């Protein structure tokens, strides 16, 4: 009874991060010890003519990015654990997240390490037009 | 190839919207094409769902620098016999809004303690995972009849985990710098530990040089068994599954080969006492 959501290639990393006090640090450490990044994300097919903004209602990848379903790039959504936001709610679930193509092999790690500019809506260091 | 870990136990026929699905498998078939997913204009997100996610099937076989192994060898367990605490959990089944997973109901230890929890699960919603009470029932059968009154005597998990830490701390503070949970068929015991265990690198206590055995979500601090009053999580416990030592039949039949004083009173604590007792007889007697 029920429907599977996951593949065996993610069992170890998700189990490790589901028990950690600090899930983000556990994910970083798992990768540094030679572990594979989380796979089975929701990658979208799109026209690559989008705005390039980081977090959007519909896919907005430009030619330097890929678009993914938001929840699938969120470590806290993937491990079904508490979000570190004040009210425990997610900022990626229910949106699409644009990830630079050079980082698209590890969308979960990308969202953990990076920050969205609130002025222009693009990732700091990967599109932000403010600095 | 799929795993049962994080299986969606809801009864909703369809899968999720691409923005809400945690994984490609969980996206509804209607969005899948050309090896990936597409956003379909006019097909909205679901803003009211509650999908129970199964915590059966954890695999703690990672090898990460600075994080200790949870499962230990028989030789290591023998050196830490003073840290042995038998542990068994009797579960109840998800029902009504969900089906296909076991929830902890009666948590039993070789100290003779049984703690009863409210049936609680991990429910995904449009905004987060809600750790919450879920509909449940004991498994059917005369051997599970004793669990019926426990369905309404449970304590919330925030109280149960404080009681587990207090019990372990009182029992072990003068015996060991750690705990070794002695298990028989560990799958559901490991699923139950998700509710009261946290892991990380080896740490020291907030008030001494001893290794940390407890963690507090109140202050994000660590404590040994002496300084853990009020602490809510067991931190970096160790464990061993006795069944993996070459036994063939059930727990009771193997326990009874060496011991006669522990009659089966059919309860989580009794199974926890039998498991520790069998391990002690196998490793230290004759
Ligand atoms: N029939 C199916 O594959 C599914 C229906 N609902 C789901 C939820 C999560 C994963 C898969 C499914
Ligand atoms: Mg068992
Ligand atoms: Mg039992
Ligand atoms: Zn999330
Ligand atoms: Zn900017
Ligand atoms: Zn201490
Ligand atoms: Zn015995």
């Amino acid at each position: 009874a029920g429907n599977a959501t996951e593949v065996p290639a993610n069992s170890t990393v998700l189990s490790f991060c589901a028990f950690a006090v600090d899930a983000a640090k556990a994910y970083k450490d798992y990768l540094a010890s030679g572990g594979q990044p989380i796979t089975n994300c929701v990658k979208m097919l799109c026209t690559h003519t989008g705005t390039g903004q980081a977090i959007t209602v519909t896919p907005e990848a430009n030619m330097d990015q890929e678009s993914f379903g938001g929840a699938s790039c969120c470590l806290y959504c993937r491990c079904h654990i508490d979000h570190p936001n004040p009210k425990g709610f997610c900022d990626l679930k229910g949106k699409y997240v644009q990830i630079p193509t050079t980082c698209a092999n590890d969308p979960v790690g990308f969202t953990l390490k990076n920050t969205v500019c609130t002025v222009c809506g693009m990732w700091k260091g990967y599109g932000c037009s403010c600095d | 190839n799929v795993t049962g870990l994080f299986k969606d136990c809801s009864k909703v026929i369809t899968g999720l919207h691409p923005t809400q699905a945690p994984t490609h498998l969980s996206v509804d078939t209607k969005f899948k094409t050309e090896g990936l997913c597409v956003d379909i204009p006019g097909i909205p997100k679901d803003m009211t769902y509650r999908r129970l996610i199964s915590m059966m099937g954890f695999k703690m076989n990672y090898q990460v620098n600075g994080y200790p192994n949870m499962f230990i060898t028989r030789e290591e367990a023998i050196r830490h016999v003073r840290a042995w605490i038998g542990f068994d959990v009797e579960g109840c089944h998800a029902t009504r809004e969900a089906v296909g997973t076991n929830l902890p109901l009666q948590l039993g230890f070789s100290t003779g303690v049984n703690l009863v929890a409210v049936p609680t699960g991990y429910v995904d919603t449009p905004n987060n995972t809600d750790f919450s009470r879920v509909s449940a029932k004991p498994p059917p059968g005369d051997q599970f009849k004793h669990l019926i009154p426990l369905m309404y005597k449970g304590l919330p998990w925030n109280v149960v985990r404080i009681k587990i830490v207090q019990m372990l701390s009182d029992t072990l503070k003068n015996l060991s710098d750690r705990v070794v949970f002695v298990l028989w068929a560990h799958g559901f015991e490991l699923t139950s530990m998700k509710y009261f265990v946290k892991i990380g690198p080896e740490r020291t206590c907030c008030l001494c040089d001893r290794r940390a055995t407890c963690f507090s979500t109140a202050s994000d601090t660590y404590a040994c068994w002496h300084h853990s009053i009020g602490f809510d999580y067991v931190y970096n416990p160790f464990m061993i599954d006795v069944q993996q030592w070459g036994f063939t039949g059930n727990l009771q039949s193997n326990h009874d080969l060496y011991c006669q004083v522990h009659g089966n009173a059919h309860v989580a604590s009794c199974d926890a006492i039998m498991t520790r007792c069998l391990a002690v007889h196998e490793c230290f007697v004759k």
